[PDB]
């Protein structure tokens, strides 16, 4: 089960100048491409090794498409500004995300196409890929106009086609990064904060993909009420980190177990302190 | 690969 | 507008080992809008030439970035991460801890 995803972000800058446009492309948890309008290159750039031996034609096409989207969203910021009747002194944000999910057989699962203005949902293609979901009165203006240009059928063909074609091509080219699963390297730490209580911390480093599950148990009974968990976070090398800590009364340290679930493990881990 | 979406809102 | 306050984490790429080179990470996530000031500190002074990931965001539209530099943790030097946003009334500083 793999996914490809594109994230674009347009931000108006009145008082500083023309808007800024940023777009990144991800296959699963790995970025492989970027475009910054403020950057000097004015080209779509690679961010993964396995995307570089696409041709000059590819990079030409992709540059054209992302610069086009860029210009389009610059105009959409203006149209929104009069939709919502807002001043031109304000700095506003128009985000767009789209992409597709393919199954284990290499075939279509989900399609995504989504807009947001200033952090709130605007209009979003529904899973059935035949209709839109307008989130307010202005988005309904957009919904009706698009429903009269059969835009959703145009996006279907991309999502069910082009996107899955690219994603699968990519998956094969980055087969040795995208399709391998690094298991977490796990260790446990002991941290006395008293002579009665002590902090026990379960680590998970160097894993990929990012979906992980760290749990603490006391005598088989979960301890989610006394557990401190941190968000999964990028290590910076393409792998992710996470830890879960619990405070234990001195002497009861062995009754505690740390429980790890990842794709790259044959079966779960149970960790005990010694 | 990227989308060819030119639609105004 | 739905402004979102940034969640901040400061950590090292690898388990810290005194005198050994490593990378200092500052992960700001779950914030909105995108404009944000992230600096890495070494004894209070901001580190120069810190890099950051490309601006991406989540399914709930909130942004995230990773700031980082080469750094060699000693046992006496303090490292931190100073973040200032529009939702924050004054800068937030979070200290690095090799076990957190």
């Amino acid at each position: 089960s793999h996914s490809m995803r594109y994230f674009s972000t347009s931000v108006s800058r009145p008082g500083r100048g023309e808007p800024r446009f940023i777009a990144v492309g991800y296959v699963d948890d790995t970025q492989f491409v970027r475009f910054d309008s403020d950057a000097a290159s004015q080209r779509m750039e690679p961010r993964a090794p396995w995307i570089e031996q696409e041709g000059p034609e590819y990079w030409d096409e992709e540059t054209g498409k992302v610069k086009a989207h860029s210009q389009t969203d610059r105009e959409n910021l203006r149209i929104a500004l009069r939709y919502y009747n807002q001043s031109e002194a304000g700095s506003h944000t128009l985000q767009m995300m789209f992409g597709c999910d393919v199954g284990s057989d290499g075939r279509f699962l989900r399609g995504y196409h989504q807009y947001a203005y200033d952090g709130k949902d605007y209009i979003a293609l529904k899973e059935d890929l035949r209709s839109w979901t307008a989130a307010d009165m202005a988005a309904q203006i957009t919904k009706r106009k698009w429903e009269a240009a059969h835009v959703a059928e145009q996006q279907r063909a991309y999502l069910e086609g082009t996107c899955v074609d690219g994603l699968r091509r990519y998956l094969e080219n980055g087969k040795e990064t995208l399709q391998r699963t690094d298991p977490p390297k796990t260790h446990m730490t002991h941290h006395p904060i008293s002579d009665h209580e002590a902090t026990l911390r379960c680590w998970a480093l160097g894993f990929y993909p990012a979906e992980i599950t760290l749990t603490w148990q006391r005598d088989g009974e979960d301890q989610t009420q006394d557990t401190e968990l941190v968000e999964t976070r990028p290590a910076g090398d393409g792998t992710f980190q996470k830890w879960a800590a619990v405070v234990v009364p001195s002497g009861e340290e062995q009754r505690y177990t740390c429980h790890v679930q990842h794709e790259g493990l044959p079966k779960p881990l149970t960790l005990r302190w010694e | 690969q990227y989308i060819k979406w030119p639609w105004y809102i | 507008m739905i402004q979102r306050t940034p969640k901040i984490q400061v950590y090292s790429r690898h388990p810290a080992e005194n005198g050994k080179s490593n990378f200092l990470n500052c992960y700001v996530s779950g914030f909105h809008p995108s404009d944000i000031e992230v600096d890495l500190l070494k004894n209070g002074e901001r580190i120069e030439k810190v890099e950051h990931s490309d601006l991406s965001f989540s399914k709930d539209w909130s942004f995230y970035l990773l700031y980082y530099t080469e750094f060699t943790p000693t046992e006496k030097d303090e490292y931190a991460c100073r973040v200032n946003h529009v939702t924050l009334s004054q800068p937030k500083i979070v200290k690095w801890d090799r076990d957190m």
